[PDB]
RNA sequence: CUCUGGUUUCUCUUCAGAUCGCAUAAAUCUUUCGCCUUUUACUAAAGAUUUCCGUGGAGAGGAACAACUCUGAGUCUUAACCCAAUUUUUUGAGGCCUUGCUUUGGCAAGGCUA
């Protein structure tokens, strides 16, 4: 039936050997900081594109930021600029950058 | 196995040793074997009488020592 | 190691009685029992065999001397 | 009780039993750095006292991490305690109450909750990262608290499987991670009786994963076990440290012979260790069916059929059983704690230990007094109803007795702090589940419920109509300082009582969180980091108040100082027109701040003490020594309040009757500040003269404290003032290569390279330089996408700077949504923050001079 | 025992080669369901190319991500088998041919 | 010292929200905005159903060779040689007299011994 299979050691070592042009030779899941399902899953939520990633239609009406009528907690003239806040900030930590996180997943931390 | 009794913490130390035969002596614990055997300084033979007299360093054999108390605080 | 002896290492810390091959009757608490039985305790009550009683700090019995112990019923679960 | 709990080894009869005898009871906090094996230690612990659960192969099982945050970013975020009766090498049975604390240096809070209840410390140590960041400040926090600190060394494995290093050179790089803890615990605890050394059973040889964990006189045992002819206490008093064995004379000798021997622990220990990995990582096909014969263990086909991973954990954990070596640890070198009480009462208690219900709970019986002390507080699933997690310092806790709940607040004059509540029900928190008990004696850690009402952070609980000289347990000090702020507000103002109900259940909720209301009706909070704050906003979006939330952009909070003593001396009247005060401000001398802060001084020192302190060391006159009346806003505050005031010119008893009210205004004017309504830090202010009314009805009262508030403002103005900031300290750990890519991003940032160094026997480095808080957002991420996520950094408040510009200077314009340059970042942060507070649009040296 | 042996050290590389490299058992996929370069363009894209092998790369992604977002948990049947029920039929008989023969023969039968 | 349980292969019945599948299609309906004029979202998202390519587990039937490795169980250290001055198959703790107590019987103390 050719259902399951049991190698041994040194054929898996052999087998490996040859794989080498097929394989990154990465030891850990750091390299896919913020580059992840769930990082992606975020971005999409959020209407957000990571640089290097894709790129979706709005999955609920985007909210226009030219629609909100300057009220005191809104006022550009109390907050402090220091660095603009990038989408990765945001992919990053979703409940302290953004309002109205919705179906927006946590990324794994470091490793 | 081949323990030791743990009497450490009784060296050099006062204590009262009740010996088979209903003898009793006092004296200072300078040490000891696996066997229980004791080296006792200072010896005092308390008598059945009431009266007590002074033995010197003595060895007691481990199998005839029923129990012993210390003087001192341990 | 014998299975009553793992039991008596449990009642170390514990009041336990004990009564010597001559019937003296020791009870207090249980600072450290050896494989052979030997046993060091404090503040002890001893119960001679004429009835009277007196009161010592510390004391430590031969296991061979010694006819038996009561321990506690905390240890029977 | 009678409900149902998962089948274990030992029983809940037993359990309830030990908990009376508070000997064999112990209490410990294991806490160390992040992602150093803590929570895996914690259940392997669990799944040997419940054959039940288990550890997946693949994945790992944590039984601490319940909350669906933890499990989804991997990160511990809540202390979690535990109860188990776990059995000594002897054979005998102890009760262990662990609280597992977790490691990212943002949640500091949670540990120090923890260690107020806990009576020892186990620090895990990572065998390759080594010691690090946090690791340096739990040692600090811990050897302050007084409490007696363990190590275990964890993922030994990493030596053998990643870095392969050869034995010996795995057995120098332990030694260095002893020495190095060694250092730390000299320097920072001047008593030299703890010495850490695994001769003496301070240290433990574990890797969590593969369940192995040892001690000298464990694996001496095991020994001992195979040939029954030595004792294993001698043994293990002579395996370790530049002990070279001798076979020809089967003796140990500190000379080594032939020149080539290696010590007995490489011999012995670490040696047969990397034998027995090898073999099953390498071999398992051809040779572990001999080695598995030699070593005796007996498995199933099925069994050695598993992947290396699980082979392995199967392997070892039939090889080395039980953790026996952390029970012996912990046995040999934590109080009972009916031994630790007297510490404990001596640096907690309020009253003094020399008091008699401080007599009465270093006896610590469980007949005695209530004296409960709650510190933690747990929230059910549903999020409705908060459970008060604390220790029985004497007593007894019973189900349905009334019980009376002090908050901090509460002293003995004003006795409104305290409430008369019912407690419901108790547990025995076990990690997961709870036993549900009805009655907790002294000594031991319980849940209570119905408790939580009157209090907020920590309580203490004691019983009515007994115990009326009750004084309340210190509250908790905390290893840093709370700095990054947010503003929230509701989407729909409709739903503001929702998000109050939500602000005030998280505020219960984390120890070190404040929030609060400012004068222009924002709501902010205070958190230490991204982190915190992020995992802050996510419960109180979704657990507590289920609406939506708008949240500003983060921002730190500043501080108020001056750099030169006040241009002239100011002065103020009453309302009354009677009892002027006369101020002048300076600038302390450097460090005293920090001695104040840190404690090296306290008020409360006999004024003999005090001046002797002050004169002999900061080079101050014993007549100006002798003359401290403040410490700034609390008790032990970064500014000084003394008066010069001659008695030739005043009446001290005059000066005395009003002394009360003027260090009360003093207190809050320093509270408040007047550039931007902030705590004003590192400043003296010294009472030039004072001209007092006669009559008490004249003075006192809301006479002269708005006057002394008045008088402080007045001279911090005019003194050259200046604004502070918070900078952190950061660390990161990155490979050789990283090193310029972090240099580059520190330089982006204004930050600063402190230094960089390797990592002995590792192929790391660690570069530690300082960053403003305030620029810190987002570097992590920043750090980690620029490198490929090959490089990581933690960040903790260090230490306050100025800021460059100056604030009060009217020339410069601030455009609304620029980058200011350095000169003018004062002012653009005094007129914003301003502008936050809802005050006036900038502040006028003379706006609180009476003059004009 | 000595120390080490000559497959240790591949012993030790084993345990972190990817999957399924890091086996000594399982079962059998299908060619089908073995992609060889998901890994690939699961990767950030190599510094340096072009905008159209950027794009794809990032529409690669886009597809995937879309995958697993929609996918769900696959229904209950009953284990009915089209090809044994023609083989108990009587119209159908098996044989064992060369492929490019059947090929052919396929090809003359949908003609 | 013995008794179960085997392995492969073909087919049928039934349960499976477990990544049933470390991979991934199609159709229909609904909502949404697209853009709309008559028909028509490949170049677009959400939700629901259904169908196909593929799995597990359990039960049943067939037909091909191995029959005690392992899983356990019945059956729980069987014996060749040497041994006990602190905890049982070698233990020298052995006796008598007087006094006191006790209704007597019986119990406690001292001495004598070889
Ligand atoms: N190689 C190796 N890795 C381990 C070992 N023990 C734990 N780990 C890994 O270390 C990481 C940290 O796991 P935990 O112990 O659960 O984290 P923690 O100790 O609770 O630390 P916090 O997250 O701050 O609470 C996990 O990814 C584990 O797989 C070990 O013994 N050897
Ligand atoms: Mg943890």
């Amino acid at each position: 039936t050719y259902q399951r299979w049991q190698f041994t050691l040194p054929m898996m070592s052999t087998l490996y050997r040859l794989a080498n042009q097929l394989l990154t030779d990465l030891v850990d899941d750091n390299y896919f900081y913020l580059f992840d399902l769930k990082a992606f899953f975020t971005s999409k939520a959020l209407n957000m594109a990571i640089p290097g990633g894709p790129k979706f239609e709005p999955l609920v009406r985007d909210i226009n930021l030219q629609d909100e009528d300057w009220n005191e907690f809104n006022d550009i003239n109390k907050i402090i600029i220091r660095q603009p806040i990038r989408t990765e900030y945001k992919i990053a930590f979703p409940y302290l950058y953004n309002n109205l996180p919705h179906h927006v997943h946590l990324t794994w931390y470091h490793t | 196995k081949a323990h030791p009794p743990e009497l450490k913490k009784f060296m050099d130390k006062k204590l009262s040793l009740k010996l088979n035969g209903g003898r009793h002596v006092q004296g200072i614990l300078r040490g000891f074997d696996p066997f229980m055997n004791l080296v006792i300084d200072e010896c005092v033979e308390m008598a059945t009488s009431g009266q007590q007299n002074n033995i010197g360093m003595v060895v007691i054999r481990g199998n005839s020592i029923i129990m012993l108390e210390a003087l001192e605080r341990v | 190691i014998g299975v009553p002896i793992k039991v008596l290492h449990e009642a170390e810390g514990h009041i336990v009685t004990c009564e010597t091959n001559t019937g003296e009757v020791y009870r207090g608490k249980l600072i450290e029992a050896e494989d052979n039985m030997n046993c060091q305790m404090s503040n002890i009550t001893v119960t001679y065999r004429d009835g009277r009683v007196a009161q010592l700090e510390q004391v430590y019995i031969r296991g061979s001397k010694i006819r038996f112990l009561i321990l506690p019923d905390m240890l029977k679960n | 009780m009678e409900q149902t709990l998962p089948v274990t080894v030992y029983e809940m009869d037993f359990l309830a039993d030990l908990m009376d005898n508070s000997e064999l009871i112990r209490n410990v906090t294991l806490c160390g750095h992040l992602h150093h094996g803590k929570t895996c230690f914690v259940d392997c612990l669990i799944e040997q006292t419940h054959p039940e659960i288990r550890k997946r192969y693949d994945q790992d099982l944590c039984y601490t991490d319940i909350l669906f945050t933890e499990q989804e970013r991997g990160v511990g975020i809540k202390s979690t305690p535990v109860t188990v009766v776990l059995p000594d090498t002897k054979g005998k049975s102890y009760l262990f109450n662990i609280m597992d604390t977790p490691g990212h240096v943002n949640f500091s809070d949670e540990v120090t909750a923890g260690l107020r209840i806990s009576d020892g410390v186990v620090l895990f140590i990572d065998a390759a990262e080594g010691v690090m960041l946090n690791t340096e400040r739990l040692i600090k926090h811990a050897v302050q608290e007084r409490l007696a600190v363990t190590v275990c060394i964890n993922k030994i494995d990493r030596l053998i499987l990643e870095l392969k290093l050869p034995p010996t050179d795995a057995y120098y790089k332990l030694r260095h991670i002893v020495d190095e803890v060694n250092g730390l615990i000299s320097m920072y605890s001047t008593d030299e009786n703890l010495i850490l050394s695994p001769l003496l059973g301070n240290v433990c040889f574990s890797s969590s994963q593969y369940s192995i964990c040892f001690t000298l006189g464990s694996f001496a045992k095991i020994y001992a076990d195979t040939f029954g002819d030595i004792n294993y206490q001698e043994f293990a008093k002579r395996l370790w440290g530049d002990i070279y064995f001798n076979p020809k004379t089967r003796k140990f000798t500190k000379k080594a012979p032939t020149s080539s021997s290696q010590r007995s622990f490489v011999e012995f220990i670490l040696e047969p260790l990397y034998k027995i990995l090898a073999q099953v990582v390498g071999d398992v096909d051809t040779s572990l069916p001999r080695t598995l014969d030699e070593l005796g263990i007996h498995l199933t086909k099925e069994e050695l059929k598993l992947n290396i991973r699980p082979l392995l954990r199967l392997v070892c954990k039939k090889f080395f059983g039980e953790f026996t070596g952390f029970v012996d640890m912990c046995v040999q070198h934590i109080p009972s704690p009916k031994v630790g009480a007297k510490p404990k009462i001596e640096h907690t208690y309020t009253g003094g230990v020399d008091s008699d219900l401080g007599e009465a709970m270093s006896d610590c019986d469980p007949d005695g007094p209530l004296m409960c002390h709650t510190t933690k507080m747990y929230s059910t699933d549903d999020g409705v109803q908060f459970h008060a997690f604390g220790r029985v310092l004497s007593g007894t806790i019973h189900a349905g007795q009334p019980v009376k709940v002090l908050g901090e607040n509460y002293t003995l004059e004003d006795e409104e702090d305290s409430q008369i509540c019912t407690v419901g029900r108790l547990w025995i928190s076990v990690a997961r589940y709870h036993i549900e008990v009805n009655r907790v004696p002294a000594g031991n850690w319980v849940l209570i419920e119905g408790v939580d009402q009157p209090i907020v952070k920590t309580a203490t609980i004691t019983e009515p109509r007994g115990n009326e000289e009750a004084q309340i347990f210190r509250p908790l000090k905390f290893n840093t300082t709370s700095v990054i702020k947010i503003a929230v507000e509701p989407v729909n103002p409709s739903e503001l009582p929702k998000m109050l109900d939500g602000l005030r259940k998280v505020n219960k909720s984390y120890p070190s969180l404040t929030t609060k209301v400012e004068e222009s009706g924002e709501h902010v909070i205070l958190g230490t980091g991204e982190l915190y704050l992020d995992c802050v906003m996510h419960d109180l979006r979704k657990m507590y108040s289920e609406i939506d939330i708008k949240v500003a952009d983060p921002v730190v909070t500043f501080c108020e100082t001056v750099v030169e003593t006040s241009s002239l001396k100011c002065f103020a009247e009453t309302p009354n027109k009677k009892n002027k005060i006369t101020m002048i401000a300076e600038p302390l001398e450097k460090g005293l701040a920090e001695d104040i802060e840190n404690e090296v001084v306290q008020i409360t020192w006999n004024r003999k003490k005090l001046g002797e302190f002050f004169q002999t060391k900061y080079d101050w006159d014993l007549l100006a020594a002798r003359s401290i009346w403040a410490f700034g806003p609390d008790a032990t505050g970064p500014n000084i309040l003394v008066d010069d005031t001659l008695p030739s010119e005043v009446d001290k008893a005059l000066l005395g009757s009003v002394k009360d009210s003027i260090v009360q205004g003093f207190q809050w004017g320093t509270r408040e500040g007047p550039l931007c309504d902030e705590l004003i830090r590192n400043v003296k202010f010294k009472i030039l003269d004072a001209v007092v009314a006669q009559e008490p009805l004249h003075r006192g009262g809301g006479q002269i404290i708005p006057t002394a508030r008045r008088v402080v403002y007045s001279a911090f103005l005019m003194a050259t003032p200046r604004l502070m900031e918070p900078y952190y300290f950061v660390e990161v750990q990155a490979p050789a290569d990283c090193v310029s890519a972090v240099y580059t991003v520190l330089a982006r940032r204004r930050g600063h390279v402190t230094q960089d160094a390797p990592i002995p026997g590792s192929p790391l480095y660690t570069i530690k330089a300082f960053i403003p808080a305030i620029d810190s957002f987002g570097f992590e991420t920043d750090l980690r996408t620029h490198t490929q996520g090959q490089a990581f950094s933690l960040s903790v408040f260090h230490h306050w700077q100025i800021v460059p510009g100056d604030p009060l200077d009217k020339s410069i314009v601030i455009r609304p949504l620029e980058p200011q340059p350095a000169p003018h970042l004062a002012r653009e942060f005094m007129i914003k923050t301003r502008r936050r507070k809802g005050l006036s649009e900038d502040v006028s040296i003379s706006k609180f001079f009476d003059d004009p | 025992t000595p120390l080490y042996t000559d497959n240790t050290a591949n012993g030790i590389a084993l345990l972190w080669a990817p999957r399924p490299f890091n086996l000594r058992s399982g079962r059998t996929r299908r060619a089908l369901d073995i992609p060889l370069v998901k890994n690939w363009y699961r990767e950030h894209c190599p510094a340096g190319q072009p905008v159209k092998v950027r794009v794809s790369y990032q529409k690669l992604l886009k597809y995937y991500v879309l995958n697993a977002l929609k996918h769900r948990p696959p229904k209950a049947q009953k284990k009915r088998y089209l090809f044994r029920s023609f083989k108990a039929t009587k119209f159908f008989q098996s044989t064992k041919l060369d492929w490019v023969e059947v090929g052919l023969q396929v090809c003359r039968q949908g003609y």
